[PDB]
């Protein structure tokens, strides 16, 4: 599995941005066990979790900081995963990776996913 | 019906602009199972917005 993450940029305090990861690689069915992800690297801290979507149900599960003001979901005919990321923050300042595992994951950590995007930077603005 | 109620509340905000609300109405669309807490912080941005 290949992801390619997008739509990051700039934005002022209270806007909203909508980021997307394209999947690619081998084909997936619309019931594949794949579980997709959003982690943020903010200045100066490591990778933390965001929201993680099962790709065949569409459940999905916030980390708490989020909760209300970003939305993921997906789109299995165009094979895409989406953040909608809206009342935004300057602690949302971060680069924003799309991850992914090939089964149900075990924690919210990084070592959880095995497939990763390259990264989108997002910065927010007072 | 918590979609479907919140579609409307957050279309009537007076204190939020174009984008914002553009942005929450897509987010109920994106996840319905997290409708109450779009309503919720859609609310807690109409009010810290609210004109001084």
């Amino acid at each position: 599995v290949q992801l390619q993450d997008s739509g990051g940029g700039l934005v002022q305090a209270g806007g909203s941005l909508r980021l997307s990861c394209a999947v690619s690689g081998r084909t997936f069915s619309a019931h594949s066990v794949y579980t997709m992800g959003w982690f943020r690297q903010a200045p100066g801290k490591e990778r933390e979790f965001v929201a993680r979507i099962y790709w065949s149900s569409a459940n999905t599960y916030y980390a708490d900081s989020v909760k209300g003001r970003f939305t993921i979901s997906r789109d299995n005919a165009k094979n895409t995963v989406y953040l909608q990321m809206n009342s935004l923050r300057p602690e949302d300042t971060a680069v924003y990776y799309c991850a992914a595992r090939d089964g149900i994951p075990t924690s919210r950590t990084v070592g959880s996913y095995n497939y990763w995007g390259q990264g989108t930077q997002v910065t927010v603005s007072s | 019906k918590d979609q479907q109620s919140a579609f409307y509340e957050i279309l009537n905000m007076p204190n939020l602009n174009e984008a914002q609300r553009n942005g929450f109405i897509q987010s109920l669309k994106d996840d319905p199972s997290q409708s109450t807490n779009v309503l919720g912080e859609a609310k807690k941005l109409n009010e810290s917005q609210a004109p001084k």
